[PDB]
């Protein structure tokens, strides 16, 4: 199944965006890409985002990196960069995103937003 | 009437100030009132250790290069 | 002789099988009424 | 971990019936013995355990066998008043029988998707007595014999 | 047991609604204080609330 994901990502236009849960996190065989979207990865592993930016070269192409503020993901963000700031790259700080009210998007309103506590603290995990 | 101060903020800091309140971490319910979702109305008797919290929430989860 | 003995061997393997579902069933009920008594 | 002061009630219990300190108990006192701890055992039963203890014909037992025996008593005591708890749940009605309506009631509650037809099945094979449901007697039998609990 | 284990908490999580308790200060009869001082007592936390009416 994974192989044939893959196999079909990349010749079809009608379907160009995958998720990876640290699969991709090794040297595999996928194809091109020119966005990456890391959300909620390992604590403070500079190998797995070097691994990750390594996944989109081969602006030709741009990733993104999706943390929470006043979170642990800040200060994981921040320790996790320094490898690649080092290697010369340069991380700007996107705090708008135009046109974020221009189109609907999922969780507009408050109630769908509450309703999604109950569900992630559904987990009790003890 | 009540005196005091009132502090506007993010409703994330105003949130984390009712937790503050709820959890007694600074040993009483000095979090009087609460009039807007991003305002509130605190003692001004005791702002110096809720700076100090709010400072040490902010450079806990920053990782300072130094 | 030896299909009516298989025929009771399935009918016993089902009665089996249906205790094991009551079994799981009176389990869940009386975990719920363990854990959501008055 | 079975009891801390429970045991010393058992340690009573057995030197009730050995007051001359001879470490030993006779075998046709065990009915006694367990109804001074609460336990209310039938004649079968008592029957049944007293041919274990005895297989080899000695007539007493020492303290590490009575105290076994009174901890297993203790184990299926408790096991069977879950059970009972178990079938009064089930007997939401006080009506003393586990029904084709009680179980089909139950099986939805709980959201399965079982069938009426298997719902027949179910309490043809757990009739024994040939009433046409399963009594408490028989619940406590096949209770006995699960798969696990 | 693997198998009971992944259902016995769908039912588990499916009841319970409100985990905050309610921080509603349901305070009890005003005591008057000097210089028209007036306090306030929770009734639930124990919360006091000291203030001047005119
Ligand atoms: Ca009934
Ligand atoms: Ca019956």
């Amino acid at each position: 199944e994974r192989m044939q994901i893959l196999q079909n990502f990349k010749h079809n236009p009608k379907i160009n965006t995958i998720f990876i849960s640290k699969v991709g996190d090794t040297s595999f065989d996928l194809p091109e890409a020119n966005v990456l979207i890391q959300i909620s990865s390992h604590g403070g592993s500079r190998r797995q985002e070097a691994q990750r930016l390594g996944r989109v070269l081969r602006y030709n192409a741009f990733f993104y990196s999706l943390v929470s503020q006043d979170t642990q993901e800040m200060a994981y963000s921040t320790k996790r960069q320094r490898f690649l700031v080092d290697q010369g790259y340069s991380f700007k700080v996107i705090t708008k995103l135009a046109g974020m009210e221009e189109e609907d998007l999922a969780f507009s309103t408050k109630e769908e937003q509450q309703q999604l506590l109950q569900k992630v603290l559904a987990a009790t995990d003890l | 009437v009540l005196k005091g101060v009132l502090i506007e903020c993010d409703p994330a800091m105003k949130q984390f100030l009712l937790y503050l309140d709820e959890s007694n971490a600074l040993g009483k319910k000095f979090i009087i009132q609460d009039i807007d979702d991003t305002h509130v109305f605190v003692i001004a008797e005791l702002v110096n250790v809720l700076q100090e919290r709010v400072g040490e929430l902010m450079d806990q989860n920053a990782f300072s290069l130094t | 002789a030896v299909i009516e003995r298989k025929e009771k061997e399935k009918k016993e393997k089902r009665a089996l099988g249906n205790w094991k579902l009551l079994a799981k069933g009176l389990l869940i009920r009386e975990r719920l009424k363990r854990r959501y008594g008055p | 971990e079975l009891t801390e002061e429970q045991k010393q009630e058992i340690r009573e219990a057995f030197d009730l019936f050995d007051a001359d300190g001879t470490g030993t108990i006779d075998v046709k006192e065990l009915k006694v013995a367990m109804r001074a701890l609460g336990f209310e055992p039938k004649k079968e039963e008592i029957k049944k355990m007293i041919s274990e203890i005895d297989k080899e014909g000695t007539g007493k037992m020492n303290f590490g066998d009575f105290l076994t025996v009174m901890t297993q008593k203790m184990s299926e005591k408790d096991t069977k008043e879950e059970i009972l708890k178990a079938f009064k749940l089930f007997d939401d009605d006080e009506t003393g029988k586990i029904s084709f309506k009680n179980l089909k009631r139950v099986a939805k509650e709980l959201g399965e998707n079982l069938t009426d037809e298997e719902l027949q099945e179910m309490i043809d094979e757990a009739d024994r007595d040939g009433d046409g449901e399963v009594s408490e007697q028989e619940f406590l039998r096949i209770m006995k014999k699960t798969s696990l609990y | 047991d693997k198998k009971v284990k992944e259902l016995r908490r769908a039912v588990r999580s499916s009841v319970w609604k409100r985990e905050t308790i309610v921080h509603q200060h349901e305070y009890g009869p005003e005591e008057n204080l000097e210089d028209d001082m007036y306090r306030k007592t929770c009734t639930m936390c124990g919360h006091e609330l000291t203030y001047e009416k005119m």
